[PDB]
């Protein structure tokens, strides 16, 4: 619960940022 | 206050309205803090700015204006091509910028472990207060002593010492320590050197103790002014990475332009060169790493953080690279190898002397802490110390020759040391002995602590103290009997070897007997027996001068003439002290052997005992011949320079050395290209810690020693060093783990594209796809490798050499071997969809190469569709293989050489997480329908995924062949 805690906070932020990247290509649709 | 030096102590005190005897009121402190700010330089205050940092690169900007001249030509999938590229690269920036800023923050926060401190007297407390220098205010009274770093700009109010020596070097250049005074320096102009009543922020106290008032803090201080006008060096490994940085960058840039030229007259098919340019510049963005990879600093930050949480505070960062390569460790004994939990457990006095005959009264003391709780035994049966007349006098010497006391801590519950470890251990013995039969059974724990000691103190007045000096190795105290006429006496304690010679008589009970050679030899018999035995006791001999010189026949301030006043002594007894090796030391010593690191103990112990402890802890063997591998400082000084140097090559043990011997030892070690970690803690070790490769300072030690070292042991434990060297080696492996994965994958991206061009096949991956894999891999599995556990056998191989290259020949081959197969496996999957798959195949002869002649040249050697080449299905085999092979290659980077059957995929439980999270993002651009148009359409649910997996997986097998070669070669 120290390095393992700074682990989820790391990956989950990197996942969340790529998720939004897609949902801006997914948003830009007409 | 700006002119403090020129004005009087009284004027300065008055200016701040502060009481010298009191210090500032908590209110003054508050208002002064408001008025003057914290004693520090301001923090120069990223985010959005750091994202646009990445687009300053010209190759990234070339791509964006090649995706705009592609859009604007089309307007007058390719509709939103500049929209996707920009959206990926702003995300690609944030992924590798936020990782960078986090790493730097975690490294910056290491400073919290070793905060800058100071010692103030304030109105709210009678005692001295040790607060953070950060909070020191202009006006309050500061205390500085030997080993201190002056916390702010201070006007000296009084020097409590006989002399105050200050090391101003950091500010003036004067490398000899300056003497100081209290008088005002009347010239308002006078330069710092002339300011002989001033203490400068950032400077050291080389000896003595002063009390003063803070004149200026923050940027107003002398060194604070410098650090505003102040506006550089690459560690060996950085130079070998940056060098390889170009090496790799300039190879890929050549192949990038070669991809554009291989496509000669293909610019015509559908001016037309702009496609083969943006597909060759997207490789220049995907395969070339501009700026240090973010995961490198992420695993260094994480390494040093682990070290601090192990008690190894890294002061100098590059010392983490030096730490891998260390080959020698010079550890001090008493604080660092041994607990410093001292207690007298044995003692003897003279029993019966008859000519050449000499027998002793030996005793043992139970109880090994500092508490006055134990028995004096003789022949394992408890005895009353008070019955023996020698033991009375022994206990009197131990009580008076003592600058310590005990202290019962009420809230912690245990008895605690006040003075030095050695002396508290003597106080404790006088308590247990109770030579005068004092009623102590009804005393409170607090009142008990010094009861028996304070009875002896009420028996003779302590007149003065002849302090310890390295030359005689002993101290004494002059005493006159309290009130009421038994003449004045001196009591000496020190090294047995030294004081026994200075004894002319021996005490037997209350009898004095002439000191003979048989008695002298008998005493040392046991002294040797004890220091060489199971517990390697540090003996002291206790003696009295029965007839001391007149009180005015002795120079009480000249250290050198003291020994003269400590002769005509009478031997009384000896106390054997126990200070046991720290338990982990035994095993940490063993680790260092396996690591290939030599360990040299430096001691204060006499040679014999010094060797014995080395045998105990495993530095030596129990039988091992040692004669030419352990030296005293004296013996070492009588060797010619060349033999001295030779001696340093093999020596594991140095007993009783000068302060100047540590620098010598380092130097000689260095002439053999050893990488040496020296421990120190005093002002004296400062130059030697500077000379060593890894200056390791004691936490409990002086500021000066820490300020001059690369690393501070928070817990003063020797094992902390060994742990630190492991964390150093463990880091270097974790670098090369991520380095392999990054470099092989980029070679994959180069082999992938340069096969499409130099063979003639259709486009393997579109720029939108290449930048996608390059975002998912660098975003999840790459950043997960910074979290994989320390490699397996790191501490079983010899220490890394600083002359070695970052990436060896063999390793460059592993980067190619893998880098080739990954590139070929992606181009051999898109091509598979035609050639041998069941979805409209190209000719298994070799026709797919000539895709260029179909739309017009159909009637010649074709006979099929001429638009199913740009099909949305071979490219989704090339992407799917690339992702999966990258997830497969990420498992190859959980260890450099150790196979997956010895270090399973679940060693990094987080990489497996990033695999699933990468797979969820990969499946989302194959199914969620607004997207796969801009990318490509899905791979056949079950049949083609078995092909992707049977294509990708062998990359794991390939490395296992390379790892087996590797492990079965060393
Ligand atoms: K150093």
């Amino acid at each position: 619960p120290q390095q393992a805690r700074q682990n989820l906070q790391n990956l989950f932020i990197n996942f969340c940022l790529i998720l939004i990247c897609l949902l801006l290509i997914c948003i830009i649709v007409m | 206050m700006e002119a403090a030096h020129s004005k009087s102590t009284e004027e300065c005190l008055a200016y701040f309205g502060v009481s010298e005897t009191t210090g500032l009121t908590p209110d003054q402190v508050k208002r002064h803090l408001e008025k003057y700010g914290h004693n520090e330089l301001p923090a120069e205050e990223s985010l959005w700015e750091l994202v646009i940092e990445q687009f300053e690169d010209l190759l990234v900007r070339i791509l964006l204006l090649a995706a705009c001249i592609s859009f604007v030509l089309a307007w007058f999938t390719a509709f939103v091509e500049p929209f996707v590229i920009l959206l990926i690269l702003i995300a690609n920036a944030i992924v590798g910028v936020w990782q960078e800023r986090n790493a730097e923050n975690a490294i910056e926060a290491l400073k919290e472990y070793e905060p800058e401190m100071g010692k103030v007297y304030r109105a709210d407390r009678k005692s001295v207060q040790r607060i953070k220098a950060r909070d020191i205010v202009p006006g309050d009274i500061v205390e500085v002593a030997v080993g201190d770093k002056v916390p702010a700009d201070i006007r000296i109010l009084s020097i409590k010492s006989t002399t105050l020596r200050v090391d101003q070097s950091i500010l003036t250049g004067e490398s000899v320590s300056v003497i100081k005074h209290t008088e005002p320096v009347p010239d308002p102009r006078a330069v710092n050197q002339d300011k002989k009543n001033m203490l400068f922020s950032g400077t050291n106290i080389a000896a003595g103790k002063a009390l003063g008032i803070v004149a200026t803090t923050g940027v107003s201080t002398e060194i604070g002014k410098i650090r505003d006008q102040m506006a550089q060096d690459k560690t060996p490994l950085q130079q070998k990475l940056d060098e390889f940085g170009e090496q790799l960058s300039k190879v890929i840039s050549l192949i990038c332009v070669a991809v554009w030229l291989i496509n000669i007259g293909h610019f015509n098919d559908p001016r037309g060169a702009i496609y083969y340019f943006k597909i060759a510049v997207a490789l220049a963005v995907a395969a070339i790493p501009e700026g240090l990879p973010a995961v490198i600093t992420t695993c260094l930050a994480l390494g040093t953080r682990r070290m601090a949480k192990k008690n190894a505070i890294v002061r100098s960062l590059p010392s983490v690279e030096t730490l891998g390569c260390t080959s020698v460790i010079c550890s001090d004994k008493t604080g660092t190898l041994t607990t410093n939990q001292m207690s007298v457990c044995k003692m003897f006095i003279i029993d019966k002397v008859d000519g050449d005959f000499c027998s002793l009264n030996e005793f043992s003391i139970t109880g090994s802490t500092y508490a006055p709780e134990g028995e004096v035994l003789k022949n394992d049966k408890p005895i009353r110390s008070g019955q023996f007349d020698g033991l009375v006098e022994l206990a009197t010497i131990c009580a008076l020759c003592n600058d310590s006391s005990l202290d019962f801590n009420e809230t912690k519950g245990v008895y605690e040391k006040v003075g030095e470890a050695t002396e508290t251990a003597l106080t404790t013995l006088v308590e247990k002995m109770n030579v005068f039969n004092t009623e102590v059974r009804n005393l409170s724990k607090v009142e008990r602590a010094n009861a028996c000691n304070s009875v002896i103190r009420q028996l003779m007045k302590k007149e003065f103290t002849l302090e310890f000096s390295r030359d005689r190795k002993s101290m004494s105290v002059y005493c006159s009997p309290a009130k009421s006429a038994v003449g004045n006496k001196m009591f000496v304690k020190g090294a047995p070897e030294g004081v026994i010679d200075r004894c002319n008589y021996v005490r037997v009970g209350t009898t004095r007997v002439p000191m003979t050679g048989p008695v002298k030899e008998k005493i040392l018999s046991v002294i040797k027996e004890w220091g060489t035995g199971r517990d390697t006791l540090r003996c002291l001999a206790l003696a009295t001068r029965d007839t001391p010189p007149k009180r005015e026949e002795m120079v009480l301030d000249d250290s050198s003439r003291f020994m003269e006043y400590e002769t005509d002594l009478t031997f009384v007894g000896v106390v054997g002290m126990l200070d046991p090796p720290r338990k982990e030391v035994m095993g940490s010593i063993q680790l260092c052997r396996d690591a290939g690191i030599r360990v040299i103990m430096i001691t204060g112990d006499n040679k014999g005992t010094a060797i014995a402890i080395c045998r105990r802890i495993g530095i030596f063997g129990e039988n091992e011949e040692v004669a030419d591998r352990a030296y005293t400082g004296r013996e070492f000084d009588d060797l010619p320079l060349a033999e001295q140097r030779e001696a340093c090559r093999r020596a594991c043990c140095f007993a009783r050395v000068e302060p100047s011997h540590k620098s010598k030892i380092v130097e000689y070690l260095q002439s053999y290209d050893e990488i040496t970690a020296m421990t120190g803690d005093g002002v004296n070790d400062a130059p030697a810690l500077k000379k060593a490769e890894i200056g390791i300072a004691m936490g409990s030690g002086t500021a000066v020693a820490k300020t001059a070292s690369e690393m501070v042991l928070a817990d003063d434990n020797f094992s902390t060093i060994v742990a630190a060297v492991e964390e150093g080696r463990a880091i270097y492996n974790n670098m090369k783990q991520f380095i392999r994965y990054l470099i092989s994958s980029n070679v994959g991206e180069v082999v992938c594209i340069f096969l499409t061009a130099a063979l003639g096949l259709p486009e393997a991956l579109i720029p939108v796809q290449l930048l996608w894999v390059n975002l998912v891999t660098d975003g999840l599995p790459a950043t997960a490798l910074g979290f994989n556990p320390p490699d397996l056998d790191i501490m079983d191989r010899p220490p890394r050499s600083p002359k070695e290259p970052l990436i060896s020949g063999w390793l460059f081959f592993r980067y190619m071997a893998i880098g080739g197969y990954v590139g070929a496996a992606t181009v051999g999957a898109a091509a598979w969809w035609f050639m041998y798959a069941e979805d409209g195949p190209g000719v298994t002869y070799h026709q797919l190469t000539h895709f260029m002649q179909c739309t017009e040249d159909h009637p010649h050697f074709e006979g099929l569709d001429c638009e199913i080449f740009e099909a949305p299905e071979p490219m989704t085999m090339a992407l799917s293989v690339l992702v999966t092979i990258e997830m497969c290659n990420a498992l190859n980077s959980l260890s450099e050489n150790q196979s997956l059957m010895r270090m399973p995929p679940w060693v990094n439980i987080w990489l497996l997480g990033s695999i699933c999270l990468s797979m969820s993002l990969h499946f989302l651009i194959l199914y969620v329908d607004p997207l796969p148009m801009i990318f490509k359409l899905k791979a056949l649910d079950l049949t083609q995924w078995l092909m992707v997996l049977k294509i990708s997986l062998p990359v794991i097998g390939l490395d296992e062949i390379l790892k087996f070669i590797a492990r079965n070669y060393l």
